[PDB]
RNA sequence: GCGGAUUUAACUCAGUUGGGAGAGCGCGGAGGUCCUGUGUUCGAUCCACAGAAUUCGCACCA
């Protein structure tokens, strides 16, 4: 069997083989774990060095390890012991562990698992004996081996990261206490001597490993063993040795984070006299990142120690706050470090410090002393916020660099926002002068190299007043005087900024104009340039690729929010050059053959759709007589309709004709998406002429679903524009769309329907009746299908969502009667269960599905006619009392609601008797239903957690 | 210049899909759990030359991963993949790492959160801290939209070649 | 180190699983960006995602 395994493994390791050979092999080796006898074969191989391949021994070692995992101590103490003596005899020899790395590493792993099942009692001498051997055979290679076993034991008992089982944890805590109560003093003593020894020998490899063990274990061992005078001295020393400097700062940290009583850290923290190290801490960024992390570590501690109200001695508060203000210089030095890895290693300290700082300013005003600190903190934060004035901007939207930068800006902002909290006037002024300052300096530079400074200026500006959107952001609620926001914004709008070429600058400008458009609500005379700006060759007609598309959206948002008047006509004229559609078929990642989807997904058509919408907002909020407005209306709908007729009449199969039709329908749909709902408006006629055109194209291309979405969409916009003037043809629409229905559009369909069910409520009733039968069985069929992949499960959840919401709408808008029109009689029973099934799945499915299940009870509250509402109502019981056996409150909260509504019995006679009968709990439930909406919920949640516990 | 890259992750995280996408360009919407290991010689181009990657697509299913850690032997790099849609596939990311290093002392490991195309996310962005605690390169990626699909290979290639300038 | 709650006018509390939101109190009327930002939709206070403020546990250090 040995030579077989050796082959199996060899087989599996060669992918130059037939699958037939791998099958047998792969299953043979895996058989080893499954088999009761399998492992005996690996037991013989792992030790064999003269006759076996490392490759084989590995798979045997690994096997053996997994096998050691599942053997219960008491029931297999014989085999576990058996495999130990074997590993130990092996480990003792010391002559094969200098094989390849995997063979030594995997050995360590088995030993540690063994250890984990026998140490507390069965393996008393584990540390004495192992250490005695490592010391006996005096060589680093061996010490290292030992050192790694210690790290491995920690990996299995100190790593918070792995699965956190309540048992494994109780089982883990035992090994900890065992190690603590038996050989900890010597494990550390052993390690120490090694650090000391290999340290003098200049053997940095092993000293490193030692320093790790100390880092790892400090988290959970007698700190005293680690913070004695002789060991510390050895550390501080390592702090000045290139080779050991870092490991030392990493372990230094761990000593500092070792959790304990506030008065306890203070000493430790004090005793480490780490400030001198800080005083000195040259260009090695890795190190600086280590020191930073250490400072940050010490910083976060002291701030937490200074916030505990436990021990009130100011002695503690004095030395603690004294040591903290002492760390401030450092905190700034590194927060400002050009290297971004370094500065971030202190955010947490900054984070907490500031919090503590505004907790202290809530009581009294900050000290002149601190006001400077914050000021100096902003000075740093501002430095990190700017683009590097050396490396030119990347036009790459995938540059990991730009993505990492944006992340730091996202944080650097909350620091500014917190500082603001501590002193909004300090922040305000300081920022105004920073933005003003930055813009001033920008003017003194060649355009080519001034952008960074401007981008920063418009950035801060863009954010300065995020969320502050009341007229109080602009003007003082009492003096009515301008706000630093009003002043910053003013400066910018008046600054040349708008004439700068750089993308980031132009975009950010328009973004600022959109976001704070309400600002201009006061200064109305300044609107023309903002509108002419977007319009001009910098804003909407930009020659930059990213800006041009993105520009059209902002202009739409700008115009949408800036409606009053006098910019109507010119805006419409300037948009012209941009309204003709030219989508070309293109090849893709998912489309060897150009698809309407691929062609369009690569165009700027979606973005352009905002112009059409804009042009419609300009025409409804503009000073244009009914004649002039209706003129532009019908001048555009006839040109689009026209592009559809020419496309329709030619070969309907062509992607070019299809594309053409789709866009023509989309543009008209978005054109109407800007006009106000249905007084007699000028546009009406012109939009009703377009409604007829959908059918024309729906008749010939109704086959293709893309056109169908475009139809369900556009007609809904026009209906929300025309309203009742289309109602008579609504059913002809519904009908066509139904047969070409697919599975992909079961959701675009449902919303199109409720979209209408909303516009005309009572009117859509009869239509829904004749249609519910179709929509139901489709939904029923695609939801019953267990998913075969992610996308499937995704497509299902969405459906699940809209399906429920549909039925909730039906009921909430007054449609229940339709479910009963004979067209849907055979469908009532399953519909209810459908919903009842979505509730027992696992929350979005249970909170909204359980809710629908409830309204269904209130609407059908009497056995009168409903022959399956009792057993269904009654069938909901097991749900209300058994589900939560195996977010959860909304789940249980609404589970009770169902109980309550039903409640306004069969449970006493019938239910309790089936389930194990709890006399005490059975009457407390009826008391809750009978005598307690609010009160019953409480009983119910506490009740079940109890029933469940 | 061929390098062994073992791809490991929990079951259903998209390892195979990721592979197919780069080998054929096709995106497989159906889930067919890999068994044992499938191995394809994905290759690439670079300013300095052609780097080949022998990808060992491993199975992350407890059921079909015979020779689970065996496959990591003599591996020269690796990708540890998790599903952003499935929470636990992250909670286990440590293990995959722990295992990988147990065999391969020190290799360039790339941690990848897959399926970022699906909006909702079970593995929220605030929990993804493993790469920053284990000095590992990370990448939010998607086998469906090809989002960052080449980051993982580029990075590794740039390390295995010690040439940061590599593309 | 994990894991949950909370955040609606001056006040004080209601309330919907997205159709524009209110009773008491407080100057025939008046008064809220339903914590913020971003996204998904024809449209969100009520969805998704990102974050802030307030806060309650559990685990480790013990
Ligand atoms: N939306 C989306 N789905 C993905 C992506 N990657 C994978 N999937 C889905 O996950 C499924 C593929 O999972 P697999 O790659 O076959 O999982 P696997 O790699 O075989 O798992 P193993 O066999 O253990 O390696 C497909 O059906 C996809 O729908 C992605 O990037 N985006
Ligand atoms: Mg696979």
């Amino acid at each position: 069997s040995a030579q077989d395994v050796e082959n199996a493994v060899e087989a599996a390791l060669d992918p130059s083989v037939g699958p037939i050979i791998k099958q047998q092999a792969t299953d043979f080796i895996g058989s080893l774990r499954s088999s009761s006898t399998g492992w005996k074969i690996c037991h013989e191989i792992f030790s064999e060095k003269t006759k076996y391949k490392p490759s084989t021994r590995l798979i045997c070692l690994q096997t053996l390890s997994e096998k050691v995992r599942e053997w219960n101590n008491e029931s297999n103490l014989l085999e576990l012991q058996m495999i130990r003596d074997s590993v130990w005899s092996y480990i003792k020899e010391l002559s094969f562990l200098d094989e390849p790395a995997y063979i030594s590493n995997a050995v360590q792993h088995l030993l540690t698992l063994l250890f984990l099942q026998l140490y507390p009692s069965n393996w008393n001498d584990f540390f004495a004996s192992l250490q005695g051997v490592i010391a006996a055979s005096s060589q680093s290679e061996f010490s290292n081996f030992y050192l790694k076993v210690l790290l491995s034991i920690g990996d299995e008992i100190a790593d918070s990261l792995v699965l956190k089982t309540d048992v494994q944890i109780q089982k883990d805590n035992l090994v900890k206490d065992a190690i603590r109560a038996n050989d900890m003093s010597d494990i550390v003593s052993f390690v120490y001597e090694m650090m000391l020894a290999y340290s003098n020998a200049k053997n940095y490899g092993t000293v490193g490993l030692c320093l790790q063990v100390y880092a790892q274990w400090v988290s959970w061992i007698n700190i005293n063993l680690i913070v004695n005078e002789p060991c510390m001295n050895l550390l501080y020393s390592f702090l000045q040795i290139e080779e050991l400097r870092c490991a030392a700062c990493e372990t230094m940290t761990e000593i500092v984070n070792k959790k304990m009583k506030p008065l306890e850290k203070l000493n430790l923290l004090n005793i480490l006299n780490l400030n001198l190290f800080f005083s000195k801490s040259s260009t090695d960024p890795n190190f600086d990142e280590h020191v930073a992390k250490l400072i940050n570590a010490q910083g976060v501690e002291l701030v937490a120690i200074k916030s505990d109200p436990s021990e009130l001695s100011p002695e503690l508060k004095e030395n603690c706050s004294f040591q903290l203000y002492n760390l401030f210089p450092y905190l700034i030095r590194y927060l400002s470090d050009d290297y971004d890895e370094t500065s971030t290693a202190v955010f947490p300290f900054l984070s907490d410090l500031l919090v503590s700082l505004r907790k202290e300013s809530s009581s009294k005003e900050l000290s002149a002393s601190l006001k400077e600190f914050l000021k100096s903190l902003l000075e740093a934060i501002i430095k990190k916020m700017k683009y590097d004035e050396s490396q030119e901007w990347d036009d790459d939207p995938d540059s990991e660099e730009e993505a990492e930068f944006q992340e730091m800006r996202k944080k650097l902002k909350i620091f500014q926002d917190t500082i603001n909290s501590i002193d909004s006037s300090l922040f305000s002024s300081y920022m105004y002068s920073a933005i003003t300052s930055s813009l001033s300096t920008a003017a003194t530079l060649s355009p080519e190299n001034s952008w960074q400074l401007i981008e920063f200026a418009l950035y801060e500006t863009y954010i300065f007043g995020e969320g502050l959107r009341g007229p109080d952001a602009f003007f003082n609620e009492v003096d009515k005087s301008p706000t630093v926001l009003s002043q910053i914004l003013a400066l910018v709008t008046t600054s040349q900024v708008c004439r700068h070429p750089h993308p980031l600058v132009q975009l950010l400008y328009m973004e600022i104009l959109v976001r704070y458009a309400s600002f201009f609500d006061y200064e109305s005379a300044a609107i023309p340039a903002l509108i002419e700006y977007f319009v001009g060759p910098r804003g909407i007609h930009n020659t930059n690729e990213r800006v041009r598309p993105r520009a059209w959206y902002l202009f739409y948002r700008f115009v949408k929010s800036i409606k009053k008047v006098n910019y109507t006509e010119s805006s419409l004229a300037m948009l012209g050059d941009l309204l003709n559609i030219s989508v070309s078929p293109v090849t893709d990642m998912d489309a060897p053959v150009p698809t309407l989807n691929s062609s369009i997904r690569n165009s700027d058509f979606n973005s352009q759709l905002y112009l059409f919408e804009t042009v419609g907002v300009l025409i409804s909020s503009g000073n244009l007589t009914p004649e002039e407005q209706a003129l532009y209306c019908d001048s555009l709908i006839n040109a689009l309709i026209g592009k559809a007729n020419a496309a329709l009449s030619s070969d309907l199969s062509a992607l070019e004709n299809i594309i053409s039709v789709y866009c023509s329908l989309m543009a008209i749909g978005n054109f109407a998406k800007g006009f106000p709902a249905r007084e007699e408006v000028a546009w009406l006629a012109s939009f009703n002429k377009a409604s007829d055109e959908i059918f024309l194209i729906l008749d010939r291309m109704g086959f293709n679903e893309d056109i169908r979405g475009a139809v369900r969409f556009t007609s809904g916009r026009i209906i929300n524009v025309v309203g009742p003037d289309m109602l008579p043809k609504v059913p002809q629409l519904i009908s066509i769309l139904l047969n070409s229905i697919d599975m992909n559009e079961l959701v675009d369909v449902l919303s199109f329907i409720s979209q209408l069910i909303h516009i005309y409520k009572d009117n859509m009733m009869e239509i829904t009746n004749r249609m519910l039968p179709t929509l139901l069985m489709r939904i029923f069929s695609s939801l019953s299908a267990a998913p075969q992949g992610t996308d499937d499960a995704v497509k299902q959840n969405d459906l699940r969502k809209s399906y429920i919401s549909f039925i909730l709408q039906l009921l909430n808008k007054g449609f229940g009667s339709i479910l009963f029109t004979e067209e849907n009689q055979v469908y009532f029973d399953p519909l209810i269960n459908s919903i009842l099934h979505f509730a027992n799945l696992v929350p979005a499915t249970q909170k909204s599905s359980i809710a629908l299940v409830s309204k269904m009870v209130s609407l059908w509250g009497g056995k009168d006619g409903i022959a399956g509402f009792e057993n269904f109502t009654l069938s909901l019981t097991p749900l209300c009392f058994e589900m939560p056996v195996n977010q959860s409150l909304v789940v249980l909260g609404e589970l009770a609601g169902l109980q309550k509504i039903i409640l306004e019995s069969y449970l006493v006679t019938v239910y309790f008797p089936t389930v194990n009968f709890p006399d005490v709990m059975a009457s407390e439930y009826l008391q809750a239903l009978s005598n307690l909406s609010r009160s019953f919920k409480q009983f119910f949640q506490k009740f079940i957690q109890a029933l469940k516990s | 210049p061929t390098f062994k890259l073992v791809l490991v992750g929990d079951g259903g995280t998209g390892k195979t899909t990721f592979v197919k996408r780069h080998l054929t360009g096709e995106f497989e919407k159906k889930y067919i759990a890999t068994i044992g290991v499938e191995v394809h010689p994905l290759s690439f181009y670079t300013n300095f030359g052609e780097i080949k990657f022998d990808v060992w697509d491993t199975a992350g299913l407890e059921k079909f991963g015979g020779l689970r850690d065996g496959y990591y032997i003599n591996a020269q790099c690796a990708i540890i993949m998790f599903d952003v849609t499935s929470r636990i596939t992250y909670k286990n990311v440590p293990n995959w790492h722990r295992d990988l290093v147990r065999v391969c002392e020190n290799i360039p490991i790339v941690l990848c959160g897959n399926k970022v195309d699906v909006k909702e996310r079970k593995v929220k962005a605030k929990t993804i801290t493993f790469h920053r605690k284990k000095n590992l390169q990370y990448y939010d990626i998607s086998a469906k939209s090809n989002y960052n699909f080449e980051k993982p290979f580029l990075w590794l290639a740039r390390k295995l070649a010690g040439n940061p300038q590599l593309e």
